[PDB]
């Protein structure tokens, strides 16, 4: 079955800036090839169809070029709408695959985090569970590390984490991180602490709290 | 004008078969190809096979043979999708699509998927209905800025959960995070609020939390 690539997975632009997605096919799929639109939470939404030709009602800033093997689509000017997924989808030979999508994301200036930490509640220790949360909010770009520390050790594999979709009016993403720990391995110790590394601290902040001592 | 309208979600034990209905207007059902594609959480799409409403004509992939059923009603205007021996690995959104039918010079491949229904989310689990537990995120006190506080809503099953604070009139600062899949097979979310420290003591800050498929509610109060 013929492969799509899609080339790069994630780009990174401002509004008004050229968009130039890539599409690799694996073998000829000679023109057949389509572009949709996704946006979260939403049907994909037909762009291109065989290679070039511009679905009813698309407006004229994409165009895509390419035959046989190799496929660009071109947003010609970014309009705040425009940031989505994008997929290719070849439609020559069965089964009509699809590339991995490109993520066309927004670019501006490099924003610090803020950290909070949450200890679990009273309510929750009744249950024999301990939920502790840290959170990163309104940071750029999205690469961030967290790291759980109790009495010093670092834990690794017993938190959850996820992270928000690039913000309605300033283009910030924020993170939620869960540790989760049984209520005998919580009341054993005594300092918690959450450790992040970003882009726009110099150095690496840590908030911790002491159990029992709040 | 045109829509495709599917039905709700489900959610079904591994072993057991998904039927997912698609129901047409603004056009004849009968001159355009039905198609089925289906999405996993955070992952890209995958053709899962077509079928000519006007010949009853089908094909799938190689991938579903045996395990895909597409079916239709001429008189009602409705496509059906059938997935049987589901594995949790089959969790997805289910769309149909529409694309030009038979045929002019391989014009069904020439044209795309052009109008999409809303897509139908199967969840293929061992888990059961479950509600979720509503737990307070609250600073350790009110420090020596600005503050944040929270909801964690735990241990709930299927998706989703909609989460909002004080009713609704508390917008600005929000964020609600994607839920996670625990190990245990239920899901787990947070939703906090970023507010000024000068006004911690001065106002209440409850999260409302909905939960329908258990019918559950539950208005939760945060404070330090
Ligand atoms: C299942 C089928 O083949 N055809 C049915 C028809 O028998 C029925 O009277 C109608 C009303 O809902 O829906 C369609
Ligand atoms: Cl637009
Ligand atoms: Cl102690
Ligand atoms: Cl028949």
């Amino acid at each position: 079955e013929i492969v799509l690539t899609q080339s790069p997975a994630t780009l990174s632009l401002s509004p008004g800036e050229r968009a130039t997605l890539s599409c690799r096919a694996s073998q000829s799929v000679s023109s057949y090839l389509a572009w949709y639109q996704q946006k979260p939470g939403q049907a994909p939404r037909l762009l291109i169809y065989d290679a070039s030709n511009r679905a009813t009602g698309i407006p004229a800033r994409f165009s895509g070029s390419g035959s046989g093997t190799d496929f660009t689509l071109t947003i010609s000017s970014l309009e705040p709408e425009d940031f989505a997924v994008y997929y290719c989808q070849q439609r020559s030979n069965w089964p009509l695959t699809f590339g991995g999508g490109t993520k066309v994301e927004i670019k501006r200036t490099v924003a610090a985090p803020s950290v909070f930490i949450f200890p679990p509640s009273d309510e929750q220790l009744k249950s024999g569970t301990a939920s502790v949360v840290c959170l990163l909010n309104n940071f750029y770009p999205r690469e961030a590390k967290v790291q759980w520390k109790v009495d010093n050790a670092l834990q690794s594999g017993n938190s959850q984490e996820s992270v928000t979709e690039q913000d309605s009016k300033d283009s910030t993403y924020s993170l939620s991180s869960t540790l989760t720990l049984s209520k005998a391995d919580y009341e054993k110790h005594k300092v918690y602490a959450c450790e992040v590394t970003h882009q726009g601290l110099s150095s690496p902040v840590t908030k911790s709290f002491n159990r029992g001592e709040c | 004008q045109v829509q495709l309208v599917q039905s709700g979600a489900e959610m079904k034990k591994p072993g057991a078969s998904v039927k997912v209905s698609c129901k047409t207007s603004g056009y004849t059902f009968t001159n355009y190809k039905i198609n089925w594609v289906r999405q996993a959480p955070g992952q890209g799409l995958e053709w899962m096979g077509w079928m000519n409403p006007d010949t009853d004509s089908t094909g799938y992939p190689q991938k579903f043979q045996g395990r895909v059923t597409m079916t239709r009603n001429t008189s009602i205007s409705t496509a059906y999708m059938e997935l049987s021996s589901l594995r949790s690995e089959d969790t997805a959104v289910y769309y149909c699509a529409r694309s030009y039918g038979s045929g002019s010079y391989y014009r069904d491949y020439y044209y795309g998927m052009d109008v999409w229904g809303q897509g139908t989310t199967v969840t293929v689990s061992s888990a059961s209905t479950k509600g979720p537990s509503v737990f307070p995120l609250a600073p350790c006190s009110r420090s020596t800025s600005t503050a944040a506080l929270g909801c964690l809503v735990k241990d709930y099953f299927p998706e989703p959960v909609t989460v909002s604070w004080n009713s609704g009139a508390l917008t600005s600062g929000v964020h609600t995070f994607p839920a996670v899949l625990q190990s245990s097979g239920l899901y787990s979310l947070s939703s906090v609020v970023t507010v000024p420290s000068s006004s911690l003591g001065t106002k209440t800050y409850t999260c409302n939390v909905d939960h329908k498929p258990s019918n559950t509610k539950v208005d939760k109060r945060v404070e330090s």
